[PDB]
């Protein structure tokens, strides 16, 4: 309720290394983990390089891509607040779709149910990789421009004729951790394979 | 604590709560010990407000139950810094050592902050925010933390200290500290009063920390938390949509935008408004809330789980 | 005699100073730390010491001076470099050898052992003289002859006159007796900075400050003995205008005063002045330092010296004016001076006023600025000098709302308004015609008409053209040049030509380095007269535009001509060009 | 030859201060050592003195002090830091005590800190460039030996990583023009974890013969945090003007220094100044900065790149707004660029150097420096404007030049600014990269480039 | 509105955003006006 | 039609919205600095005056003994 | 009063009003005598006032209380007091109507602020003294007509 100019807040931020800055706006919208991803920071991102590399040698890139997507969406939110989504192109539209999916699937957690009571690192990194792979493949597809339209036409094509993958992506948060890592990992690998089938099957008939 | 500003009917809604407060468990609840034995402590109140509360308590048939400690505005200022303490001591003796559920209505805590300011200034002490004493937080903690059930006794103490923001804000030291200490905040907004809704309670600023404990399948409908969390989200998003449409025009709005605006209208009119003498059963309130929610399609109801949807989306 | 008792940072309390006076400067400690007295509570005093007080010892001696913050004037004041508290930086550096300024230097302001050539006036050994009488003059250097005025508040019948010869300041060049008691005067005069210099009568300013730049000379003229304001923060316009004033301005002397700016900026400017050289109208080549005095107090200097630098400079300018010379002061950064005053006030715990500055900031700024003006001298022979202040302002972010900016705009008569937008658009003068103004034009109109009765009408027409320039600007912005009429198109073209040919200068180019008022007046005539002569013919705009190509080239070149040919030749050329343009406009109509 | 009296007249303890009773002839800023009752030793500084009284501010806190067992042994000194030419290549604590597992400094002189100011007559305009290895600094916002250029940052922004990169990669541009370069590195009030980062960087840098890491942690006593930048500036001044060596100084988080001054001033019962910060904070920062500059009589120089944290991510804060006037530049770190995952997030377009023209020249650096800098500036602005337009015009109506500027903006953001943490870049190859980005536009399109330069370099 | 440091920051941010949006809308309007002028010339 | 709508929106933003906000920013700046900062100094100044009065009273009482 | 920001011709308007001042005439002895206070005016403005008043020929009925910006700041506070006291004597105790004029009242406000800040008094809005209302009353609240006397201020 008070800005960072508060002397206690400034003193803490002058020393504290990781700031999980919860925003009251997210609390109004009933987003329960409520961490504002624009203002939070973690100066430990460099020391954790070894652990991230050994766990999954491609997590850093997907995390950076997710950060870029979130920042781009927050950037053009002001432009949409003025003009509207009418001028939004294929890239912007797919970026906002992925940002909304990330916001409601990844960044949320109920914590009052076994779906989100405790998310292990493997499940979280698999969700991130799935979402980022979907974003990258969709961007490549709309950049292909096959069928003389491509673009937002291809975006609608993948949101309608390929929306089952989208629904499975947005429901991936419900993978029960009690099933164990060898089961959830297999399920997410299958979902990744199905996503790779899309944007290639969609490109088969040139949209 | 009910947060209010000058002119809003905080006293009226306090009296309504005093007249209507009661147990909810399975709708089953003589109950003389269940009678809340309200202890009303008024500090710095215009004589009209004191007469109003007196007449309301007399008319509601509770004159053999309630108790009034009054410190009127014309009465000496210093007694305002003792009256709530006396009220809380009396409540503690009536509840813990006598086994009666007790309800307390402290009135105009800003009129207590004023007494603190006067005493601190008269002693030439170091001031704090806006010149208030540096230990106002300690005094407010001492005056609020004296309520709550106790394991060894069957009694209880539940207090509703109403508060008046000076310039209708929250950054003021007294409402700020009260929000820090107290486990809740009910907000009465001038915007709702200007639109002529008798309970002007703005449901978006509102908050109760112990809300997740009072509700539950053992004492409420299983969908209560879902219902609340959805109405809150739709109201907040619809308010954002209305703010956007205020500049982009009613024509630029989409179908979902129109649904959100209609939800806002029916929520602020049919739902929030209630009779000055008519209550609402919790299940009736949930039915009204479900009628409000069912405007949107099943897809848009993201917060509500499908299990509760199947038992309630049709009814 | 006098020992310290309490040393709390800058504040110092010294006992045994019952005879001390308020605001009397004092020497503190063995290191001879210099500080000013503030409160004389009890038999004790209270002193704020300018330099750092670290290392002071209780019961260290305190030595009184019996004088407020004062400046030692006289010969040798020109050319040198001085600190805020009147400390000669050059001689200090030479004497100490090293670069750092010693903590407690005691070098006198002017070298009292150097010799200057002295010669008295025709006054007799038993004549009568009074304060302000010019009894001798000294050739401090070539072409900057220095008059020796008998100090004010001193008068009496002459007793001794030193015959012409070689002398130093320590010599008793003059001795006289008013009553039976006799006093002997040297060539050094001390005067407090806060107290202004005595005047006989404040005249009315009646002569423009010819800065050599056409935009300042004609569009927004400034008069001798008149305040000026510059919003100088970037674009080097302040440096450009200061160089123009030093080299070409009518002033016989210039006293730059720099307070609390960037140290390297003062280094650059103080290395630029010696490189600056100005040619004499008689064909001689001189150095600007021979008529320039510089008072520079960087940020590292004590805050009190930073506040006192402005008063030191204005007192020096007044002393120069005491012999009737026209001298121009240049406050480098009044915003820095105001910040220094704010820091001093915060040290004194004075009650804060608007935006944190002390409540007397506006009053003190007005008191400082009120010293400028053309003034009749004190004492004979009859002569009249002037002091004009061109003190600049540095508003925060360009928002002319800070109390310093507001007070300066309320006091200063002429504001020239350098614009960063023009600097971005590569404009050498960088003077924004839309915001600049000259409130002294009404008083200067007498000379303006005496020089040329049509010049004032030309200036009014040019102001009207500038006012219509923005009108045509939004006209083109909203519908374009198509909707403009033939007369409107002619007016727009003439406004553009004025902006890009005469209202703008070329500075670096030798032909446009200096713009004489004669050339400026002829250019203005050749522009305005042609504008009218084309205007009343409405004739197709395209046709006159096609057939006035030679006239347009002549108008453009009316500013390309170098001043080498002199006024008689350039005036004749401009008159011939104007006559040719008039003939072309009238015959073709 | 005088042994200082060890008074035992403690007559009052409160907070960090201790008030002696009957000290005979103190000094205002004397330095005093305290032997507590338990035998432990503390060093304290003497604040305002009075009749036989002397309030002492004690380092390391004042816990355990008693008014009948604590001796306060004076010295009669003003903290002359030990200074020598062998001070280089070693890490020092906040107060100067070495912590590099080495010996204490054997001094060639005992210079008093807060040295006397330079005579403004003796200064000289700064000249020549100082290579930093970061393309955004050495191309568009060039730096000259003698400037005082702040590096405005904010909490969370990777200020310290840029500090380490500057400390390592700093060098003299004059390598191709045809080793007297030393980097006094000062860090005030760093976090407990970044201390390990600084120790690692200065323990494996590879050029240890150049740097001197004055280090002052956050949990170190405050007065140490005041003295640390002054010690660093004194050592740099010695190595510059008393040893004829080019010197670079990086002051880290001078906002913490301002807070430390605020803490000290309040303890002296002085009324707080504007916005809480003392009014003399302007004088203090001017005293810290103005020690730089180039001296005519000496071949050395001092160049400052003080890193300042701007609270609330705005410049209206008293410390940044105050230091804006004293200095002549601003190199902002932008939060959005950090979000965009560009490792050096320097907002080049907002950033500028008030005297970047001196660094650009013919003798020093390369001829085309100013031209390429201006062209890059203008083209970046145009690209940002075109991206903003494409956000609202659908990008179908954009002309060819609009797409050229869009792709140039993307390339400049993802290939030029995003230098690696260890990719040292000489100014020549940095300008070669700039030309690589520039040559996309037609030779006639680069309007801001003067003639005889396009013909020289546009051919690649 | 109630005055506070956070409120001042919010108002400054709103002003900056309004200025940016105004510039963007002016650019869009200029482009639309250019297109309208071209269409009018074609019709003529 | 589109140009008319866009021009109306742009003119409204330039005239109404920005000129509404900027006075609000000025009033908020004045309320904080013009009042709260001034009061803080005045409160502390009165406190320092109280301390000085206490010290003077103590000194006078000691001298009277 | 006249509300007019800095740089506006309000001084010229005041001079024109004072020179052209007269009764409705719908008498010369009781005609308008003008007391012209000048708090904190510039030297050029002072010379302008003197010359303009001497030119209109109404010097016979106009009193100037000039106080330049060079004069001490405290001495500016007593200038309106003296001007109004002289006006009171001329109007009530002699009869002739007085048209009191005070220029640059903001200068008087600044003088009050400086004097109050010197003594460290309780500050009102914008750092001005908390009794500025009473002082501006004691300045302004003297215009009126007294029943028993034919004067008017």
């Amino acid at each position: 309720g008070g800005d960072f100019s508060d002397p206690v807040t400034s003193a803490t931020l002058s020393i504290v290394q990781v700031f999980w800055g919860l925003d009251k706006k997210l609390a109004q919208r009933k987003h329960f983990p409520s961490v504002n991803w624009l203002i939070s920071y973690s100066k430990y991102s460099t020391a954790l390089e070894s652990f991230y590399e050994q766990f999954d040698p491609d997590f850093i890139n997907i995390r950076t891509k997710a950060r870029e997507v979130l920042q781009r969406e927050d950037d053009l939110n002001e432009i949409v607040q003025l003009v509207g989504k009418d001028a939004l192109a294929e890239g912007d539209k797919i970026t906002l779709e992925t940002a909304k999916l990330l916001r409601e699937d990844y960044l949320a957690q109920n914590a009052f149910t076994p779906y989100d009571k405790f998310c292990p690192f493997y499940k979280s990194v698999w969700m991130m990789r799935n979402i980022i792979h979907f974003y990258n493949l969709a961007n490549q597809a709309v950049e292909k421009g096959a069928g003389m339209d491509g673009q937002k036409i291809t975006y609608t094509l993948i949101k309608h004729r390929l929306g089952d993958l989208f629904y499975r992506l947005v429901s991936q948060k419900f993978e029960d951790p009690a099933e164990g890592e060898p089961a959830l990992v297999a399920k997410f690998k299958k979902l990744h394979e199905d996503l790779t089938a899309g944007f290639r099957a969609l490109e088969d008939e040139t949209r | 604590p009910l947060f209010s500003a000058a002119g809003l009917p905080h006293n009226e809604i306090a009296a309504q709560i005093c007249r209507q407060a009661g147990l909810v468990k399975r709708l089953e609840k003589d109950g003389e010990e269940d009678n809340f034995a309200i202890v009303f402590a008024a500090m710095g109140v215009n004589m009209e407000t004191a007469q109003f509360f007196k007449r309301d308590f007399e008319e509601n048939g509770s004159m053999e139950r309630v108790t009034l400690f009054l410190n009127l505005a014309n009465d000496p200022t210093i007694e305002r810094i003792i009256t709530p303490r006396i009220a809380l001591t009396t409540a503690e003796y009536l509840a813990y050592e006598c086994g009666k559920h007790v309800l307390v209505i402290l009135t105009d805590m800003s009129s207590y902050a004023d007494a603190l300011r006067e005493v601190s200034a008269a002693r030439e002490e170091v001031p704090g925010r806006r010149g208030y004493p540096g230990y106002m937080y300690t005094d407010l903690a001492q005056i609020y933390e004296r309520a709550g059930r106790i394991e060894g006794r069957k009694g209880s103490i539940t207090q509703i200290p109403i508060l008046t923001m000076p310039n209708d804000d929250i950054t003021h030291p007294t409402p700020d500290l009260t929000g820090y200490i107290t486990e809740g905040q009910i907000y009465i907004d001038r915007q709702l009063q200007n639109r002529q809704i008798y309970p002007p309670i703005n449901v978006l600023p509102s908050l109760s920390r112990l809300m997740k404990s009072a509700i539950g399948e053992g004492m409420t409908r299983r969908d209560h938390s879902d219902v609340s969390n959805q109405l809150y989200a739709n109201y907040a998003i619809g308010k954002d949509v209305q703010a956007m449409k205020a500049v982009v025009g009613e024509e630029a709005l989409s179908s979902e935008d129109l649904l959100y605006l209609e939800f806002l209208d029916k929520f602020e009119r049919k739902f929030v408004a209630q009779g000055a003498y008519d209550s609402r059963n919790i299940f009736q309130s949930l039915d009204l809330a479900w009628t409000l929610l069912r405007i949107f399609p099943r897809e848009l109801l993201h917060r509500i789980p499908g299990k509760t949807l199947d038992q309630y989306y049709s009814r | 005699y006098g020992y310290v008792r309490k040393v709390s940072g800058p504040v110092v309390i010294a006992d045994g100073m019952n005879g001390a006076a308020m605001y009397e400067l004092v020497r503190v400690g063995h290191d001879n730390l210099i500080g000013e007295i503030i409160r004389l509570e009890g038999d004790s005093a209270t002193i704020q010491v300018y330099e750092e007080t670290a290392g002071l010892m209780v019961n260290d001696p305190v030595l009184r001076t019996h004088k407020p913050l004062s400046v030692e004037l006289g010969p040798g004041i020109l050319g040198n470099i001085f600190d805020g508290i009147q400390r000669p930086l050059k001689t200090i550096a030479i004497r100490s050898g090293d670069v750092y300024i010693p903590r407690g230097v005691s070098v006198p302001a002017l070298d009292k052992d150097t010799l200057w050539e002295f010669q008295p006036k025709k006054i007799g050994e038993g004549d009568l003289l009074t304060g302000g009488d010019l009894y001798a003059t000294v050739f401090e250097n070539s072409l900057m002859q220095h008059h020796v005025a008998l100090p004010p508040d001193a008068m009496g019948k002459v007793t001794y006159v030193a015959p012409a010869g070689q002398y130093s300041l320590k010599d008793t060049v003059l001795e006289l007796e008013f009553q039976g008691v006799k006093k002997s005067f040297t060539m050094l005069q001390a005067w407090p900075v806060r107290t202004p210099r005595p005047v006989s009568s404040k005249l009315a300013a009646d002569t423009p400050l010819l800065t050599g730049q056409r935009v300042l000379d004609a569009l927004f003229p400034s008069v001798l003995g008149g305040t000026c304001a510059i919003p100088g923060a970037f674009g080097c316009g302040k440096t450009v205008i200061s160089q123009a004033l030093s080299k070409y301005s009518n002033s016989d002397t210039v006293v730059y005063v720099g307070c609390g700016e960037r140290g390297n900026e003062m280094a650059e400017v103080l290395m630029d002045f010696p490189q600056l050289t100005m040619t004499l109208p008689d064909g001689r080549e001189e150095s600007v330092m021979k008529r320039t005095t510089l008072v520079a107090n960087t940020s590292n200097m004590p805050v009190a010296a930073r506040e006192a630098s402005i008063y030191t400079g204005i007192t020096i300018a007044e002393y120069f004016r005491d012999m009737g010379y026209n001298v121009s002061m240049m406050a480098d950064s009044t915003s820095r001076w105001a910040e220094a005053l704010r820091e001093i006030s915060g040290r004194l715990a004075e009650m804060p006023a608007d935006s944190g500055y002390p409540a007397y900031l506006a009053a003190r700024l007005a008191s400082f600025y009120e010293r400028a003006g053309k003034v009749k001298c004190l004492g004979g022979p009859e002569r009249t000098g002037s002091v004009t202040i061109v003190g600049a302002v540095s508003p925060p972010g360009g928002d002319f709302s800070d109390p310093v900016t507001s007070a300066t705009l309320s006091i200063v008569q002429v504001f020239w308004g350098l614009d960063k937008k023009l600097a971005q658009r590569k404009h050498f003068p960088s003077v924004n015609w839309l915001i600049s103004y000259s409130k002294y034009s009404t008083a200067l109109e007498s000379f303006y008409e005496q020089f040329d009765p049509d010049f004032i009408n030309i200036r009014t027409k040019a102001r009207e053209v500038l006012q219509r320039e923005d009108d045509l600007n939004e006209i083109v912005q909203l519908v374009g040049k198509d909707a403009l009429a033939e007369g409107d198109k002619i007016t727009l073209e003439t406004a553009k030509l004025l902006r890009e040919d005469y209202l703008a200068q070329n500075a670096f180019t030798p032909y446009d380095k200096f713009c004489p008022f004669y050339k400026s007046v002829w250019m203005m005539r050749n522009i305005i007269h042609f504008y009218n002569l084309a205007n009343q013919a409405v004739i197709t705009y395209t046709l006159i535009k096609h057939r006035l190509g030679d006239l347009f080239y002549r108008l453009v070149s009316q500013k390309f001509e170098d001043p080498a040919e002199g006024e008689p030749a350039l005036v004749a050329k401009f008159k011939k060009l104007h006559e040719d343009l008039t003939a072309g406009f009238r015959a073709l109509e | 030859l005088e042994v200082a009296m060890e008074y035992r007249t403690v007559t009052g303890v409160a907070g960090p201060l201790v008030i002696l009773d009957k000290v005979k002839g103190p000094k205002y800023y004397e330095i005093v050592n305290i032997r507590l009752g338990d035998g432990t030793m503390r060093r304290g500084q003497v604040l305002e003195v009075d009749g036989e009284k002397a309030v002492v501010q004690v380092f390391e806190g004042t816990s355990g002090i008693d008014n009948k067992f604590t001796t306060v042994q004076f010295t009669g000194e003003v903290l002359k830091t030990p200074v020598s030419l062998d001070m280089l290549g070693r890490i020092f604590n906040g107060s100067g005590k070495p912590i590099d597992n080495g010996p204490p400094i054997l001094p060639e002189a005992y210079l008093d800190i807060s040295g006397s100011s330079i005579n403004p007559s003796e200064r000289t305009y700064p000249e020549e460039m100082i290579q930093t290895g970061i393309s955004t600094i050495d191309v568009m916002n060039s730096i000259a030996r003698g400037q005082k250029i702040p590096l405005f940052s904010a909490a969370g922004l990777p200020h310290n990583e840029i500090a380490a990169q500057i400390c390592r990669q700093a060098g003299l541009v004059k390598r191709l023009e045809k080793d007297n370069f030393a980097i006094v590195f000062a860090a005030m009030g760093v976090n407990m974890e970044t201390a390990q980062f600084f120790k690692r960087d200065f323990e494996e840098n590879g050029s240890m013969e150049r740097v001197t890491l004055f280090l002052n942690l956050a949990n170190d006593p405050t007065i140490e945090r005041i003295i640390t930048p002054r010690i660093a500036l004194t050592t740099a001044e010695y190595l510059a003007y008393e040893c004829g060596k080019h010197v670079l100084v990086i002051l880290t988080d001078m906002s913490s220094y301002a807070d430390a001054l605020r803490e000290v001033s309040a303890a002296r019962e002085e009324v707080p100044g504007r916005r809480g910060y003392p009014g003399y904070m302007y004088t203090d920062l001017a005293q810290i900065y103005e020690r730089a500059g180039r001296i005519e009589g000496r071949k050395g120089s001092i160049t400052q790149i003080p890193i300042l944290t701007m609270p609330n991510d705005d410049i209206t804060h008293p410390t940044p707004d105050l230091t804006g006037y004293i200095t002549e530049g601003q190199i902002y770190i932008d939060r959005q660029l950090q979000n965009r995952q560009i490792y050096p997030p320097i907002n080049v377009l907002p950033s500028l150097s008030r005297l970047m023209k001196s660094a650009i020249g013919e003798g020093m650096t390369r001829r085309d420096h100013s031209d390429v800098s201006n062209q890059l500036y203008a083209n970046y602005a145009i690209g940002k404007d075109v991206q903003a337009m494409k956000a609202v015009v659908g990008e179908e109506a954009l002309s060819s030049e609009d797409l050229l500027y869009l792709e140039f903006l993307d390339k400049f953001e993802r290939k030029f600014v995003a230098q690696g943490a260890y990719d040292s870049r000489n100014i020549f190859q940095s300008l070669d990269l700039a030309w690589t980005l520039l040559r996309i536009f037609p030779r006639e399109l680069l309007h801001r480039i003067p003639g005889k330069t396009l013909d020289q370099y546009y051919s690649r | 509105v109630v005055p506070t440091v956070t409120m001042l920051g919010v108002m400054k941010s709103r002003l900056v955003g309004a200025t940016r949006g105004h510039a963007l809308l002016k650019k869009k309007s200029d482009a639309l006006t250019v297109q309208f002028r071209q269409i009018l010339k074609n019709i003529v | 039609l589109t140009l008319d709508e866009a021009i109306k929106t742009t003119n409204r933003r330039v005239n109404a919205l920005e000129n509404v906000v900027k006075p609000r920013l000025e009033n908020t700046i004045t309320y904080i600095k013009g009042e709260l900062d001034e009061l803080e100094r005045e409160d502390f100044f009165r406190l320092k005056k109280i301390q000085g009065y206490k010290k003077r009273e103590i000194e006078r009482q000691l001298a009277s003994s």
